[PDB]
């Protein structure tokens, strides 16, 4: 237990933060990603990447959908900088931006097994740099033709389980991080 | 009324296919592209062509394909950006009912797109029922 | 102590694949689930009041769309009353004509046609598919992508793939902002390989339509539909937004198909307790109802989901058969990795390859899989010789042919040179002679010099924001020493004016001649009838490399 | 400059395979050769005077044998006058019963039935094969050999194969004088794995018959026939000596089949300018004429010959279909290496695996191929997991099942122990406990302690020299405390006394229950009819290793 | 005569397979084997059994199979070593015509193997024509 | 060339000579084996094998059948020792002996592409051991699951060609040296 819900998240007022938006079972019914990296460690590195760039990291838990684009959209709505990072329990990550359609993004990490703790920090760093209106070069592409063979069934099962915690119309919760 | 005996139009009746702006297929030459005698705005399928194809589809036993072609014929009159606006309007949680009904009124009164107007009012009604309107997520 | 027999087995690549015991309550079951609804329909004053269990009061958007537009209500009661076993027998009986079946299947409910094909084994389904396939002539579709979005490479790979026989080729992006370069590179390289090959660039829905509106594509395919309402919603559409989109493509004279595929709803968390095949049938009827001519299905990108459970690959063939049987073009997947095993992926591919479908694969990778940006295809460039040998071994037309290294080099080179001229004429970031040479001889992006993706993405962006259209590409080719290619580009643009290739299964072959189910009517009636590998095409397929003349 | 694409292609295993351009005049063509004779027949007073163009004055020994005994003369003119395209259609039509076709196909001349099946693509052939297969239930046969002729290993491997589901198992010798050992090893171990499993030891004809007389085998298969008279002659037989041999086996109560297979006559130098398929048809009719119940064919050991030429793998399925269309049991090969490619060898096997044959393979190697003494099979022990996975994927019963390491280990162990007892009671060169533990855990002979070839072979030769029979094995079993096995051994001989398993397709399952085409009647009539994988057998097939339970 | 309905004999009519020795299937026991109550000849199939099976074959629509089984029933009377002699004598270039005819007369006269004698006589004249006798190589 | 028919071969006298029976195209229409090892070198090591064991090595060309067994059989009739070695142009080899049926033998080498000059000498050697009724331990078994995949079709073509030189009823010819 390292995440506490501290009330309905409110809209940021200044271009000085990145929202990290996590799915409804993140750090709760699920506590590691598809390849066993602890949610605690993932959150730690993304927050450090953001802060590394002199930007605030603010964490929310999303309920209205478990889809990572919709998760990240909930967060971009509330982000002072318009920039958000959506993360599912299984680890799939997206950097999104107020103004973009739900299924468009700035950068996407669509093969969670390939992510490392070093990737997550790089992801936070890029998110902050977007926030600051720089044009960061994207995190280098990770791809592997055997990722779906090895992991897609497991990814489906973990997504089914997180999806059980979806709550239509429930606004995101701001989270305190231990 | 076109039948499958009339297909392909390009071989069977190229004349039937004369564009947006009265250019013929044969007007689209490299030479005319290069002299700008013909441009992108000339290169547009017509509502007539699509309704002909709709008749051929029906003759081929594909009524829903024909109906798609009939809707497309109407939409040839709608500008590219307005097409994208209306498509996005139909996506979940984008629109209020009144906004969909107004897209529908506009389809009909500005573009005579009566089938597409009916299509959009149908979605509005069902979007209420299944809760896919703005605010329902 | 361990068995050395079991230790050797444990190391086999197949034991790296994901397998799962059926999870019926969550729909993690390929087909024939005890929770799938019994087929039923009720109609009152021409409107459906019950469909496959559900009363109209409980219809979701998918039920409504299908009940109102997806079923021939005039014969639905008649056909529901027919025996599903006899209907399944009709499907594989060589003497029951396709045209006698389509009036029946298009009056079936989704549950009804699933019940029908579920009585069949895969041999029976293959026997049926060769007949129910809409186009008499089977075809093939390839992916042309690379992990760098290198446009020179895409043009060369595209020319080679067109030369090898693909009639449709598909690109997508590693970095989404590259998309207009990829699209143009694909189109140019494709017309160099074989004038007539159709091209698409698979993106977010609004973004893809806009690309098409600017004239840099010939068709669209990844126009996704889904078989449960919550999953469709997370796919950011409804049956009505997707039907409007379909009509929007046609209003710009662009060919399009939907995409679906078993297991999407499981993968996306809401199967509503139903089997993958039943939910995929709903997708197939959504497609029919929308008035879309064709469908990419056979699990497609979710293949790891049906393949994980029993009879998943049989289900995949079944969904293809339902698609063709409902008189839709079927682009039958075989385009996505699901296994580490060569044996296993071969068995999955033969289900469609042996009978023949409209597109045996909807994305054979014409690049080595490391460069495949749909995360790997079921076949890739390194399998080309194997593919041609199996065609030869079985006398089966798989849509492809053996080719000569020197032809491929000449054709890749010309594609690169044409694209070089395009970039120069349009003022895009140069393509150097060095890059033309590398693209000529490359196997994949590992063989290519790195490009300045900052410059490329900026100009690619400006194509979109300044609405730079397809005739700019034609002029630059014409002005840059590539009149033939420019004429071919213009010709494929002109195809957008006639509506002809908007029809079921249309491709464009020979000298700009449309070839669709309307003029290439499948007329199968058993042995020695229907499409047969023979004559010059058979000679072409026999001519594989390494076949020594005995004398 | 080299294309790196072609360099990558050049390295693929498939390009190590032998390919040849057709050589019509030397009969180096798989099927559909313009030199094959036009079907014809003339009958006078109930005797054939003309056969496929040839007058009786010109008949060779094969023509005489087929003309006098191989053809249903009562309906031969009737069937000759029927359209071959219609007949092909009837063959794959689900609604024309097997019992209505058999009287007609068995009345066809060799050229006629070849002409009929050549109208078919492989999907049609498979559709037909599932109906024409004589036994309703498909089965499987394995090779159980090793390059050492190590008897304790053979026993262990035999036991494991039986346990995985093979209903027939075949051994042979690296060194021929070892044969009696191999035979006894195979019998004992097979009975340990599953009582009722049938065993053979493949040798030169007179040597094999004698081992059967001594009771060290339960059937024989590699009783070769050839499709040209010079080749038959080099095979050191005529149709009459092979016919006599056939009846000799039956007179001792031993089930037997002949063996043939496309390409043998080419391989042996005298095709008489005919296609492999046409010469193979002659072989099948020789089998029919002899009164032999069944046939091993599908090129078998000559598979490098039809596989080298176009449509060779289709011809192999065609020869299997002719075999079953003639109401013969078909043990359909899939037992010999022809390719370095996994894709390719998988495509060749599925032709029989998908529809099912009496024996889907006539020698799946139940050892790794290094140990396979038929110079390699098309499948080996390392493919077992893949084979089970594909069964599950397609809902196809390929005759085998997933197994537990602990059970196999136990089973190989009791078999090693039992053979150990046997050598004991019989006073054969001892099998140490060392050897027993090694054969228990072996993958192959590389995992086995070397033995004294000299002391085994000496005692081996003496078993035949001194006519040491099966009873000695049985007693030794009883003496060493393997009464069960000894009983089970007695029960095989018992079957031999009843003659029931001499019939078409007979195997022995469950509690010594014969299962043949006579009491396991194939009644296919389309979807939902005929053999269907279901119930407990399907549950068994679904239970592959590594299936994770989702909840 | 035996019919398909009579098959398998073991299940439906095991008392029909009583050895010529006149002891049933149930007599073939390990103990009996051990005590030498049953021995190696004891498990010789009989011509009676093979004629039973021949009839079932016929009934099953398989006349050539039946025929094989009839030859087999005859051949049960010929000793093992004699079987091998005759098989080898039928192989190419092993025998003279007169040698084959002697074999046939022997089959007929000593063993009343009528069908097999006709089979061998048949072989003898055709080996003449097709030159597969001793010295024809 | 290297082979000279020095008339019809006559029945052997002494039980200590080994005949090498050669197919009707050996060293004539065909001069190398399926993998390129020349006929002269092959005869070289076979002879040497026999001689070094102290037995005479006689060579004859076989005509009434290109089948390796039948040509070995032809030779075993005339070998004073009753032991013979049959060899096809493609290279397949067999050690035979009088009293054995043609499709039986003392040793078989049924995958010619695996043979080497050293293998050919061991064969001669062993043939000689058998001729002295010595009972040599058998030449070690050569086997390769891919031999047929790579070479059976070529084996076939080579056999078709040698077979065109078969003469029915024609008696073996004796051959003179290199
Ligand atoms: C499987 C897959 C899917 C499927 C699962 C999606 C899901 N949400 O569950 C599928 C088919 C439904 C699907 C849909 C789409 C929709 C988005 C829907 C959604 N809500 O996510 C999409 C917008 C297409 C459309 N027409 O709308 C879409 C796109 C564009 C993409 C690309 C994103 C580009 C970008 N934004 O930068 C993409 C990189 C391909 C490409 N090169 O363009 C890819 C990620 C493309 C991927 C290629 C690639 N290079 O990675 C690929 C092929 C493999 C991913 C994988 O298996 N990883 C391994 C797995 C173990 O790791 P994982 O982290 O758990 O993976 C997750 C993420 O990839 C995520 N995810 C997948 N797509 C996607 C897109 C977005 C924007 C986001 C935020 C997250 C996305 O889903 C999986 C499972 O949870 C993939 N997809 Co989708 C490609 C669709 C191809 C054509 C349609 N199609 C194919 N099959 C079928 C079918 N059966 N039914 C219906 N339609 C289809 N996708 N996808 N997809
Ligand atoms: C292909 C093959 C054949 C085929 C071709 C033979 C030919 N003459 O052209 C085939 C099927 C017709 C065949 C027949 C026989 C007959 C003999 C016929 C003859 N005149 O050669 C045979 C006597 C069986 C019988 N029931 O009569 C025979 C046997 C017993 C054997 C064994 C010999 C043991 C020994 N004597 O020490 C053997 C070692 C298998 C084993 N483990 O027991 C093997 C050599 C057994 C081999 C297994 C192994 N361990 O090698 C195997 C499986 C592969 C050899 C190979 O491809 N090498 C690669 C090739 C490029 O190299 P190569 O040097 O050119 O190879 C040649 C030799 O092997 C030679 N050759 C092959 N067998 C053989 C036997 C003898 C005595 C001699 C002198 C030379 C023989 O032929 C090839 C080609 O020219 C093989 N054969 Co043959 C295997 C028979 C299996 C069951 C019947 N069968 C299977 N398929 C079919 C079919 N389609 N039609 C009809 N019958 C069959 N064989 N074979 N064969
Ligand atoms: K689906
Ligand atoms: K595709
Ligand atoms: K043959
Ligand atoms: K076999």
């Amino acid at each position: 237990g390292f995440l506490t819900e501290v009330g309905e998240a409110r809209q940021g007022t200044q271009q000085d933060e990145v929202i990290i938006a996590v799915g409804p079972a993140f750090g709760l019914a699920q506590t590691v990603n598809i390849v066993g990296i602890p949610h605690k460690s993932i959150l730690r590195e993304v927050i450090a990447g953001i802060e590394e760039e002199g930007i605030k990291a603010r964490v929310i838990r999303c309920f209205k959908s478990s889809d990572v684009a919709f998760v990240a959209v909930e967060g971009n709505r509330l982000s002072g900088s318009g920039i958000s990072i959506g993360i599912q329990s299984k680890g799939t990550t997206v950097i999104h931006q107020q103004g973009l359609p739900p299924l468009s993004n700035l950068e996407l990490f669509p093969q969670a097994p390939l992510l490392t703790l070093e990737t997550y920090r790089q992801i936070g760093k890029n998110a902050a740099r977007y926030a600051k209106r720089e044009s960061p070069q994207p995190v280098p592409t990770l791809n592997d033709q055997m990722a779906r063979p090895k992991y897609q069934a497991k990814s489906a099962i973990l997504h089914i389980k997180e999806t059980k915690y979806v709550v239509t119309g429930k606004n995101p919760q701001e989270l305190r991080v231990a | 009324s076109a039948r499958v005996s009339d297909y392909p139009l390009a071989n069977k009746h190229p004349e039937w296919v004369k564009t947006a702006t009265n250019k013929t297929l044969d007007d689209f030459t490299l030479e005319n592209v290069l002299s700008n005698k013909v441009t992108a705005q000339d290169m547009r399928i017509t509502p007539e062509t699509l309704r002909l194809q709709a008749s051929i589809a029906k003759d081929a036993g594909r009524d829903r394909l024909a109906m798609n072609f009939e809707r497309a014929a109407e939409l040839t009159a709608v500008p590219d950006d307005r097409i994208l606006e209306i498509y996005n309007a139909l996506r979940p949680y984008r629109s209020t009912k009144e906004e969909l009904l107004a897209i529908a009124d506009d389809l009909e009164s500005r573009y005579q797109a009566k089938i597409c107007a009916a299509f959009v009012r149908e979605a509005a009604t069902l979007y209420v029922e299944r809760k896919k309107l703005k605010g329902d997520d | 102590m361990r068995s050395k027999r079991f230790e050797a087995l444990a190391k086999r690549p197949v034991n790296q694949d994901g397998f799962v015991k059926e999870w019926i309550e969550e729909g993690f079951i390929a087909m024939e689930s005890p929770n799938d609804p019994k087929p039923s329909i009720k109609i009152v004053n021409g409107a459906v009041t019950e469909l496959d269990g559900k009363p109209v009061s409980d219809f979701d958007l998918i039920d409504h769309f299908i009940a109102r537009y997806g079923i021939n209500l005039n014969r639905a009661e008649e056909v529901m009353a027919m025996d599903s076993v006899k209907l399944a027998n009709m499907l594989c009986d060589p003497n029951v004509k396709r045209s006698e079946i389509v009036p029946l299947t298009t009056a079936m409910t989704p549950a009804k046609i699933v019940e029908v094909v579920s009585h069949m084994n895969v041999v029976e389904m293959m026997m049926a598919m060769q007949k129910m396939r809409a186009r008499r002539t089977p075809s093939q579709q390839a992916h042309v992508t690379n992990v760098k979005d290198n446009p020179v490479q895409i043009a060369a790979d595209a020319a080679e793939g067109a030369w090898r026989g693909f009639d449709e080729q598909e690109t997508t992006v590693a970095v989404a902002r590259y998309a207009p370069f990829n699209a143009i590179a694909l189109l140019v390289g494709s017309q160099v390989g074989r004038p007539g090959v159709l091209t698409q660039c698979s993106l977010e829905e609004a973004t893809e339509l806009k690309l098409g509106m600017l004239g840099h594509t010939c068709y669209a395919e990844t126009i996704s539909v889904y078989g449960t309402e919550p999953v469709f919603t997370d796919g950011d559409d409804t049956p009505w937004s997707k039907g409007f989109l379909a009509s929007s493509y046609a209003s710009r004279g662009l060919k399009m198909r939907f995409t679906s595929g078993s297991g999407s709803e499981v993968q996306m968390g809401y199967a509503e307790g139903k089997s993958m095949l039943y939910l995929e049938a709903r997708c197939i009827y959504i497609t029919k109802a929308a008035g879309v001519q064709g469908l990419q299905n056979g699990s497609v990108s979710c293949i790891g989901v049906p393949s994980a459970v029993p009879s998943g690959i049989r289900a995949v063939l079944a969904e293809n058969l339902i698609c063709s049987s409902l008189d839709l073009e079927c682009a039958s997947s075989n385009d996505q990795t699901f296994t580490h095993s060569d044996m296993r992926r071969t068995a999955r591919l033969l289900m469609q390859f042996l009978p023949g479908t409209d597109f045996i694969s909807s994305g054979y990778s014409a690049v080595p899989n490391y460069d495949n940006m749909f995360a790997g295809s079921n076949e890739d460039a390194e399998d080309f010789d194997d593919y041609n040998v199996i065609q030869r071994d079985l006398k089966v037309d798989g849509g492809l042919r053996p080719v000569r290294e020197e032809d491929v080099i000449a054709i890749r080179n010309k594609a690169a040179r044409a694209l070089q001229a395009v970039f120069a004429g349009m003022g895009l970031p140069p393509i150097t002679d060095e890059e033309v040479e590398a693209a000529t001889y490359a196997h994949g992006s590992k063989d290519m010099p790195e490009r300045n993706i900052v410059e490329d993405i900026k100009f690619a962006q400006e194509i979109i924001n300044k609405n730079r259209n397809g005739l700019e590409v034609v002029k630059a080719l014409a002005q840059g020493g590539f009149t033939d290619v420019a004429q071919d580009m213009l010709n494929i643009q002109k195809a957008k004016l006639t509506g002809d290739y908007l029809h079921t299964s249309a491709i464009i072959v020979g000298d700009g001649q449309v070839l669709s189910a309307v003029n290439d009517v499948n007329d199968y009636a058993g042995p020695a009838t229907g499409y047969r590998l023979q004559g010059e095409r058979w000679e072409e397929i026999k001519n594989i490399p390494g076949a020594l003349d005995p004398n």
